[PDB]
């Protein structure tokens, strides 16, 4: 399949050259897998989610996304139009309040939660969890991510947006998960992107059009928007049976576009998420 | 520390 005038991150993830406008992906499109968007919520009514999203648990009073971030992320991982995987099933776990903040324990909790809860769902193709969130290094936060990840989920993790070394940021630095950096459309590391020896790969994170609350849409920029592209790239390939939750990251990394990105520091990998879709 | 980011 092709999506003409696709968003550029979408066209990029499926091009071996910056510049293109179509997103080419296999049609299975993520279906079979599940993606927990552990974030602020997910306007599960967005017509763009066609009914494939649903709040599974909040850690607050509502379950609504009153922010946008998550619908945005949910969006990129698998909204019809704005998304990598147009057929994934999305579950919202709301760990971040409507300003987009969260305590490390309710996110630890959200992580132990999807580890359990996934057990009572039908996610035949793999289960991914996408954490476009983060903070200062914490070994319990890393522990949570690593538990979640060893419990069998494919944790994609934002490198962070502090254009620093992701080592002092947490999930980002749980070397066992999949820290994701951002690139812009000219193939440069996104100016805000964290980097370092712990990043495993890059995805489109600058100026990313996606779903927004109100049944709307909106571009924003972040390692927060690249994560969902690997989250969804991951999911899309799990359902493609190309890798598993336990190795989706190494595989996404080995098969990526290399040497392409400009702006990469010695120490950081020059690898850009890529689906090798051959029609 | 949290959004890693957007405006909302």
């Amino acid at each position: 399949a092709a999506q003409t005038n696709a968003p550029w991150g979408l066209a990029r993830i499926s091009s071996t050259s910056p510049g293109t406008s179509t997103y080419y992906y296999d049609e299975s499109a993520g279906q079979g897998s599940c993606v927990y968007v552990i974030d602020t919520g997910i306007e599960a009514s967005h017509p763009e989610f066609e009914g494939r999203a649903q709040m599974v648990k909040t850690y607050y009073y509502s379950s609504r996304d009153g922010n946008g971030h998550g619908t945005h992320c949910a969006g990129t991982v698998g909204s019809r139009t704005y998304g990598v995987v147009k057929k994934t099933q999305l579950f919202g776990v709301k760990v971040l309040d409507d300003n987009g903040s969260g305590q490390y324990s309710t996110i630890i909790a959200g992580m132990d939660f999807v580890a359990s809860d996934k057990n009572n769902r039908n996610c035949p193709k793999g289960v991914v969890a996408s954490l476009s969130l983060g903070g200062g290094y914490s070994s319990s936060v890393n522990s949570a991510a690593a538990r979640l990840q060893s419990s069998g989920v494919m944790v994609a993790v934002a490198a962070g947006n502090n254009n620093a070394d992701a080592r002092n940021y947490s999930p980002a630095s749980e070397p066992s998960v999949c820290t994701v950096g951002a690139s812009d459309r000219y193939d440069r590391r996104s100016s805000f992107s964290n980097y370092g020896s712990v990043l495993d790969i890059f995805g489109p994170g600058t100026s990313i059009l996606s779903t927004w609350i109100g049944g709307s849409t909106r571009s924003i920029s972040g390692t927060s928007m690249a994560t969902p592209h690997v989250a969804g790239l991951a999911a899309y390939l799990m359902t493609l049976g190309k890798t598993t939750a336990a190795s989706a990251c190494r595989y996404i990394a080995d098969t990526a576009n290399k040497g392409d990105l400009s702006n990469i520091p010695f120490g950081t990998v020059n690898l850009l998420a890529y689906n090798n879709y051959q029609a | 520390p949290a959004p890693f980011a957007a405006a909302a």
